[PDB]
DNA sequence: GCATGCTCTACTGCTTCGATATCG
DNA sequence: CGATATCG
DNA sequence: AAGCAGTAGAGCATGC
């Protein structure tokens, strides 16, 4: 049966993953036959047919109906008849275990996406039959040694050890501590006959050996390291899963699972982290059934180490001023600006997620956060997503650990603030408005060191030639800085106030596009509101400047004239007498919404105007 | 309004030319962002009547601005945007048009820049396309405009490219819209197109200008419309335009501009039949370039090539049908090419669909070929179509959007075949049922094609042989269970009613275009619909007080997924069967009525049965069918008098259905016994005034009674029909009220005088008496200076009626709340003046408002009733008359007509009384107590031995609700229990000939079952 | 399954400013 | 030199 | 000829 089924499989299937157009009936015939084969598989626990499906599972890299096979593994993973289930498990395990000339992609992907579902999805917590038949079936190959003369057997040694690591890991993923501690068929399996000691024997040497793993340095290895990285991080996953399968009853991770001593050229983190390719990082990112049946009769989250790291620190929070295991140790490993980019870049995206235990201890991990976030270390234009993550986390706990107190942190805030207003434009408007919101949050939490760069804002809005709105960033940033506080006392450190406000009224005179002069009128009138709130400054100069510009409007500009007057009067009452007779004059013939607008204008000053009623009556009130 | 219009009229009149044109361009383009984008008839109608002025307006604007050379901006923009406006408006521009014609002719005659010349001609071509031959030619003669633009082509040369295209386009359209009188000017117009074609493409030098070719061929095609050159007049210009199609269809690759392929293809797609002999020689290269251009990676050239190819294949097949001698090798190439198609080498999606249609179309002329090639087909074809759909479970890849054409090929091969291989009929009949299920996820002009295909295959698979015609019944019987199983996009039932309407009998706009049937379809449909009602078994059962009614709390069904399966069916009959009952339904009434009555009699309390019966009797009134075959007459006149007494003890919709059945007999010939029908028409108006249609059909039957029944037994029966119709006079209520007054008038003069003067004293006068002769309940509204008394009783017979019936929930609850406080108040005064003449009219509406319908008003007044019973049945206020009035109110609330919820609540109430009576009293002075349980039992005995047909049902229901009690008492559970057994047995025997429908016997049998276990 | 929208570009054309045959 | 069309 | 003036244009992307 196996022979004739294999013969038809090689008779009428393609070999590659798709090798076809997705939607041709040839593709539909292929998915038809594969659906029927899973239809046969889904209720008969056949250790012949499970091997016959898993051989055509890993033909190529990634097929189309992968999730169908995950669902069927969840189906066969519990079906009753527990002896047959472990029969399937041991069948596919032994087809993994033997040796034949193959490609090691297959030898990896078997033990990745074939039986880790079956052990993960619930078989039984009493089904320790594999836990009895695996101890002296893989500890012996675990204690092997590297045949580093021919690579073709060396990589298979690596692949077999990696498979054994992932099997031990998924086996320790779901087990209590008592059926590892007491005298059952793990200690009593690895030993011949029952012993007297408390069963904490093989656990300790297993922790020891997987800790010798992921600490053996490649200081004399430059031959095959890509699989060695997976070897090491899977060994660390083994260590954390066995220390979380035991209830880790003691303060233990100061001397274990951490704190490499590099005097003998040791390492932990630069082993498992890549350290060659920096994250290049795209920045931003009932009987009717019966009567029918009778008729029927005729990016770093996807980086192979992140998830268990997040899980272990989540356990460290959810179960248990400075801690030398991971507080002070990773503080030294992140706070030093001599470690490379990737260690700190990865170390961000765990304390970002698990900041909740860092809520009473964020002040230490806030200074190097800004140290890495401000200066150029990231790439692109500052690692956008992680940038807004870092500063959003920081200003989430506003009222604790202000960026002031450290002068380097104050000037770091200044230079980062300068940078984010420098590169701000982004011609897709939604995230541009989001960027302006970001700047609004930063300037509303900064509050102490202003460092508001003039000649920079002046450089942004000072562009002439009213045909393109390159001054729009200047006026929106003007609205941000003047929206709360911070008056523009310009000739103290920047340039003089006179040509400053003259350039602003010049940008008002840029009558080309809509929102530029609209917001120019708006924020200019709010500047007028503050400089009339404080008349100690010579406000009347810029008063007659904007009045002069309005007079140069009102001759041949009338539609723009009435609306800029409307904006500056909604900002500011007492500048209407200069043109009150003019709007009283050309009240009519402005039919449309501008009639409503100039009515809103003449609404302004009626507490002091004498004899308006004749005016309104002769002008059709 | 003219706001921005006045702005434009004031900026036009100044200097600085091209500046007023800039304002004109900008302002009509700003009208662009105002005119269309509000889905409104009202304010858009305001904009139309604002813009269609001829005093001001854009037409006289160019009268101010035609003699202005640099004003190219208006001459582009205003007739670009108003072209869009002319497109958006409907046909309401037909007298709004001569001014547009004069304006556009003037603007075309004085345009300046060719970069601004096109939209005035866009408006031209848009009006001349959107408005065809009509009396608009009698409005303004386009035959005058034809001579005009004949001038502006004939005395016109060196117009460079674009208007050079547009003059030929508008010229051909002038040849298209009503050319009925053009004889000798239309002679050389084809030569005029061919002259430009010759000077473009009869010399390799002077590289051919592209779009003017397509304009000339569009004009040639459009003149050929209604001047069709059949290949009988000149076989030379048809030859040369075929050569020009050939030059239009060459595969020019290394470019994107592809207009002239679409031009030649749309020329080919209309005048295909007029070609005779030039369709033969280069057919293989035509085939190859066409099939290549089916995959020409474009948007509409794809559809142009598909239409051209299928039209050409249809034409050459209709040719080779009559050319069944010469083209043997040609069809031989077609057969082998199409077999190479229909074999899956790697056929992706459409190269097989474009040949399956042609192959089934070739199967017609494939008669004298092999008699076995046709049988290699239709197993190759069925095997080919069977693999695609009917897949796994839930993913998609629909493809049944084009399966109609495959059904067409199936039918067209299957018409001429003989002796079917017939192993694949359970796949064919599993195909048509899935297609009939997959109707409502379609679109119009595909739903109707799908119906065309299904009626085509039913025309195929019925004329073959009677050994085969069973499938046409099996498929519709299965499809009924398909479309009547849905949960009551996801449809419910409302996309197949139109299907069955224009499929069953009114499919006579389907037999025209596709190369008895209605009889077979109607017969199969009625067979299936009587079949389905068999295998349902809707026998509802008991889930967890003593319920006493037919459709009571016995509610859970054995198949709770079948109630929906039948209520989907009954309306599906009601919306289908009255479609042309003029020749079909007449023989079926006896058997259908008989089966429905037999199913209805074993289970009477299921609505919709009578609805189907009502459909049958309405058709039995539509056709005549009544003269007394006599068996059905006798059957109905039995069954009506059965159900007329069966309809007593119901509440709502079973009531609605049985009354709308009872009042719908033919009854010109059921003249006897009107007295057994009038207690239904005295209720079909009384249960109106909160519901229309029963109160409509009652008048609709009183219409027929008066003019068709001889007026002699009618004449005493008018003091009962008319006097309840007066509650009206105080298709909705107003049309029916005008109908009522017309009936009441033309009913006669002497008869309608009964309507007002009948009784005048039943309950109106009792409400019009005081409830006590002397007023009581002084209430002193508390103020700061006055405290004046107001006697709190005079308003009570309005509060106590409005709290019963309002249809006004905002204060019905308020009236109940203040009435609660009012009863609390009358307790508050009488605690220290007798009111036992007031309790007697207070209580038997208080219990009805305690347990009527709603839940918050039942949350109140139920512990009120309980607490007042607790206060009444006591010792400090023992044996006053108010206890007697409460007890008597309880007892005659027990024995009463139709009020079943109140009957059962008073059963609960007498259980409450029976518990608290033995709870409260000490036997030291309880020897002369009228509250004693012996007195309650003696009252129950006098209730029991009684010829009033409800008076003992009250007692047996009381015993049903008290045999839970006295299974714990002593000194009473022993002595008179078999005496009461004798009493109940004698009343049971006296109930011999009441009716089984009244349910007394099935109550007293449970009473004696309660008796026998407690004695044993 | 057809019917429909945002892309921003490459070909094609229009306008426009210079040359230039051609018969007496 | 005076028109007279055509290119580019 | 020489800069611009414009939409067809497949390619992608949306939706019922």
């Amino acid at each position: 049966l196996r022979r004739v089924l294999e013969q038809l499989i090689v008779a009428h299937f393609p070999m590659q993953s798709r090798e076809f157009p997705p939607g041709t009936p040839r593709f539909n015939n292929y998915v038809d036959c594969m659906k029927k084969f899973l239809d046969a598989l889904e209720l008969s626990q056949s250790p012949m047919l499970l091997e016959l499906m898993t051989e055509v599972l890993c033909r190529e890299q990634q097929h189309v109906m992968e999730e169908l096979f995950q669902s069927s593994f969840r189906r066969i993973a519990r079906r009753g008849s527990c002896v047959t289930q472990v029969g399937l498990l041991e069948s596919v395990y032994e087809m993994f275990r033997k040796d034949d000339p193959r490609l090691s992609f297959t030898r990896q992907s078997f033990v990745d996406r074939s039986l880790l579902t079956l052990l993960w999805h619930c078989s039984l917590d009493a089904l320790r039959e594999f836990f009895s038949t695996i101890v002296v079936d893989a500890i012996d190959v675990l204690k092997s040694r590297f045949t580093k003369l021919n690579e073709s057997t060396f990589d298979t040694q690596i692949t077999k050890k990696m498979g054994y690591y992932k099997i031990l890991d998924v086996m320790y993923s779901r087990l209590p501590k008592d059926d590892v501690h007491a005298k059952e068929s793990k200690i009593n399996q690895v030993f011949h006959g029952s012993c007297i000691t408390e069963g904490n024997e093989l656990t300790k040497t297993l922790i020891k050996l997987c800790y010798d793993a992921f600490t053996e340095n490649m200081a004399g290895e430059n031959q095959l390291l890509e699989r060695r990285r997976l070897y090491h991080c899977a060994a660390y996953n083994c260590a954390i899963s066995v220390i979380c399968c035991v209830f880790n009853e003691l303060k233990f991770y100061q001397g274990f699972l951490f704190s490499e001593k590099p005097e003998k050229n040791l390492l932990i983190f630069e082993n498992l982290i890549d350290l060659k390719r920096r994250y290049n990082f795209p920045v931003e990112v009932s009987t009717l059934s019966e009567e029918m049946s009778q008729f029927d009769f005729s990016e770093l989250n996807r980086h192979e180490c992140m998830a268990p790291l997040t899980a272990l620190v989540k356990h460290m929070h959810r179960s248990l001023r400075d801690l030398p295991s991971w507080m002070k140790f990773l503080h030294g490993k992140l706070g030093n600006p001599i470690v490379p980019l990737n260690i700190r870049l990865f170390l961000a995206k765990l304390v970002i997620n698990t900041e909740e235990v860092f809520r009473p201890y964020a002040k230490h991990w806030l200074s190097p956060l800004l140290q890495l976030a401000a200066s150029e270390n990231n790439g692109g234009e500052g690692i956008h997503y992680m940038v807004v993550e870092i500063v959003a986390t920081i200003l989430s706990w506003t009222g604790l650990a202000t960026p002031t107190g450290v002068p380097k942190d104050e000037v770091l805030a200044n230079r980062l603030l300068n940078f984010l207003m420098k590169h701000v434009f982004h011609p897709k408007r939604a995230v541009f408005r989001h960027n302006l919101e970001i700047i609004k949050t930063l300037v509303e939490c900064w509050k102490d060191c202003l460092s508001i760069p003039y000649r920079l804002i002046f450089e942004k809005f000072s562009g002439k030639d009213p045909n393109s709105k390159d001054n729009s960033v200047g006026i929106q940033l003007l609205g941000i800085v003047m929206a709360n506080d911070l008056p523009p006392y310009d000739p103290q450190c920047g340039i003089q106030s006179s040509e400053y406000f003259q350039a602003l009224v010049n940008n008002m005179s840029f009558v080309r596009y809509k929102e530029v002069y609209a917001a120019a009128a708006e924020v200019l009138g709010l500047i007028l509101r503050y400089v009339m709130e404080r008349k100690n400054i010579l406000e009347e100069s810029l008063c007659e400047l904007v009045a002069k510009q309005l007079k140069q409007h009102q001759n041949t500009m009338e539609d723009k004239f009435i609306v800029c007057l409307n904006k500056v009067t909604k900002s500011f009452p007492p500048l209407a007498d200069r043109f009150m007779n003019a709007v009283f004059f050309l009240l009519p013939k402005f039919h449309g919404v501008l009639k409503t607008l100039c009515l809103e204008v003449v609404l302004c000053r009626v507490e002091g105007m004498t004899e308006l009623y004749f005016q309104l009556k002769s002008k059709d009130f | 309004v003219r706001c921005s219009l006045l702005r434009l009229q004031e900026t036009l009149s100044a200097a600085d030319r091209c500046g007023a044109a800039l304002a004109g361009h900008q302002l009509i383009r700003g009208l662009g962002q105002e005119c269309v984008l509000s889905s409104s008839p009202a304010v858009l109608a305001l904009q139309t009547s604002l813009v269609f002025s001829r005093d001001f307006g854009l037409l006289v604007f160019v009268r101010k601005s035609l003699n202005s050379i640099e004003f190219r901006e208006c001459r582009e923009e205003i007739l670009k945007f108003l072209c869009i406006f002319l497109e958006k408006m409907g046909q309401k521009i037909a007298p709004y048009s001569v001014e547009i014609k004069n304006t556009c002719t003037s603007v075309y005659t004085k345009d300046r820049a060719a970069k601004c010349k096109i939209p005035a001609l866009d408006l031209l071509i848009k009006l001349l396309q959107t408005f065809r031959s009509s009396r608009l030619m009698d409005e303004f003669k386009i035959g005058e405009l034809f001579s005009k633009f004949y001038g502006e082509l004939a005395l016109k040369k060196k117009i460079p490219d674009t208007v050079l295209e547009k003059v030929y386009e508008l010229l051909g359209l002038l040849g298209e819209v009503h050319p009925s009188e053009m004889i000798n000017n239309a002679e050389n117009l084809f030569r005029a197109f061919l002259g430009e074609l010759k000077t473009q493409m009869t010399s390799a030098v002077r590289e051919p200008k592209l779009p003017v070719l397509a304009g000339c061929l569009k004009g040639l095609s459009s003149l050929l419309c209604n001047f069709t050159k059949s290949m009988e007049e000149d076989p030379q210009t048809s030859r040369e335009i075929f050569n020009f199609v050939l030059k239009a269809i060459r595969p020019q690759i290394d470019l994107k501009r592809y207009a002239v392929p679409s031009a030649g293809l749309r020329l080919f797609a209309l005048h295909a039949s007029q070609f005779s002999t030039c369709l033969l020689d280069n057919y293989v290269s035509l085939f190859e370039v066409l099939l290549k251009w089916c995959a020409h990676t474009n948007v509409e050239l794809k559809k142009a090539a598909l239409s051209a190819l299928e039209s050409f294949l249809k034409q050459v097949s209709n040719m080779v049908a009559k050319n069944a001698e010469m083209h043997k090798n040609k069809l031989q190439y077609f057969m082998e090419q199409f077999y190479g198609i229909i074999r899956n080498v790697d056929s992706n999606n459409k190269e097989l669909s474009i040949a399956i249609r042609g192959y089934g179309l070739f199967a017609g002329p494939c008669k004298v070929i092999n008699a076995k090639d046709v049988d290699f087909m239709y197993v190759e074809l069925i095997q080919r179509c069977k693999q695609m759909f009917l897949t796994q479970t839930d993913t998609g890849d629909d493809r049944v959007y084009q399966m109609p054409s495959f059904l067409q090929s199936v039918a067209s091969v299957l018409l001429y075949l003989d002796t079917v291989p017939e192993v694949y009929t359970p796949v064919l009949e599993h195909l048509v049922v899935m297609q009939i299920d997959s109707f409502p996820q379609y679109s119009p002009k595909m739903q109707l094609v799908c119906c065309r295909a299904i009626v085509k295959v039913f025309l195929a698979l019925a004329a073959k042989g009677p050994v085969l015609r069973n499938c046409i019944s099996t498929v519709v019987h299965q499809g009924l269970i398909r479309i009547c199983s849905k949960p009551v996009k996801v449809p419910t039932y409302k996309d197949y009613v139109d299907l069955f309407r224009h499929l069953l009998s009114s499919d006579q706009m389907m037999d025209s275009i596709l190369a008895s049937l209605n009889h077979l379809l109607y017969d199969e449909f009625v067979k299936s619909v009587l079949k389905i009602v068999e295998k349902l078994d809707l026998t509802l059962e008991i889930q967890t007080m003593i319920p006493t009614s037919d459709p009571a709390a016995n509610l859970h069904p054995a198949k709770p997924k079948d109630f929906s399966a039948f209520i989907n069916l009954v309306e599906f009959c009601r919306e289908i069967l009255p479609e042309k009952q003029a020749e079909f339904f007449e023989p079926w009434v006896y058997s259908f009525s008989y089966e429905l009555i037999l199913q209805s009699t074993r289970l009477p309390l299921i609505s919709g049965f009578y609805k189907l019966l009502s459909i049958t009797v309405r058709n039995a009134k539509k056709i005549k069918y009544f003269e007394g075959k006599y068996s059905c007459f006798a059957l109905f006149v039995k069954f009506g008098k059965e159900v007329a007494v069966k309809m007593k003890q119901y509440k709502d919709e079973l009531l609605a259905s049985c009354l709308t059945f009872l009042l719908s007999l033919p009854h010109n010939i059921i003249e006897l016994d009107v007295r057994a029908y009038v207690p239904a028409l005295q209720m079909a108006f009384k249960l109106g005034l909160s519901y229309t249609p029963l109160a409509e059909v009652g008048l609709n039957a009183l219409e027929e009674w008066s003019i068709y029944i001889d007026r002699h037994v009618m004449q005493p029966y008018y003091k009962d029909i008319l006097p309840c119709l007066d509650g009206y006079l105080k298709i909705s209520l107003e049309e029916i009220r005008i109908r009522v007054v017309q009936m009441l008038g033309s009913l006669g003069g002497q008869i309608n005088k009964n309507l007002l003067t009948v009784t005048s004293s039943d309950e109106m006068m009792k409400s019009y008496v005081a409830w006590d002769r002397e007023k009581r309940l002084s209430f002193a509204v508390p103020f700061r200076e006055m405290k004046p008394v107001i006697f709190l009783d005079v308003f009570l017979p309005r509060v106590t009626e409005l709290a019963l019936t309002a249809s006004d929930r905002q204060t019905k609850v308020a009236a109940c709340e203040l009435l609660h406080s009012m009863v609390m108040f009358m307790l508050g005064k009488a605690t220290q003046p007798p009111m036992y003449q007031l309790y007697k009219r207070t209580f038997p509406v208080l219990l009805r408002l305690a347990c009527d319908v709603d839940q918050v008003t039942r949350q109140l007044y139920e512990p009120l009733v309980m607490q007042l019973i607790h206060w009444f049945t006591n010792n400090k206020k023992f044996e006053s008359q108010d206890t007697v009035a409460l007890l008597e109110a309880i007892l005659d609330g027990i024995v009463d007509p139709v009020d079943s919820t109140l009957r059962d609540f008073c059963g609960r109430c007498i259980r409450e009384f029976l518990k608290w009576s033995i709870k409260q009293i000490t036997p030291q002075q309880q020897e002369k107590s009228p509250v004693n349980t012996k007195s309650l039992f003696k009252r129950l005995y006098s209730l029991a031995l009684h010829p009033n047909a409800f008076k003992r049902l009250g007692a047996s229901l009381a015993f049903n609700n008290i045999y839970r009690e006295f299974r714990e008492e002593e000194s009473l559970v022993e002595q008179f229990v078999f005496e009461a057994l004798v009493i109940y047995m004698e009343s049971l025997a006296l109930a011999h000939a009441d009716e089984k429908s009244l349910g007394t016997i099935q109550q007293c049998c449970d009473a004696i079952d309660h008796l026998c276990r407690i004695i044993e």
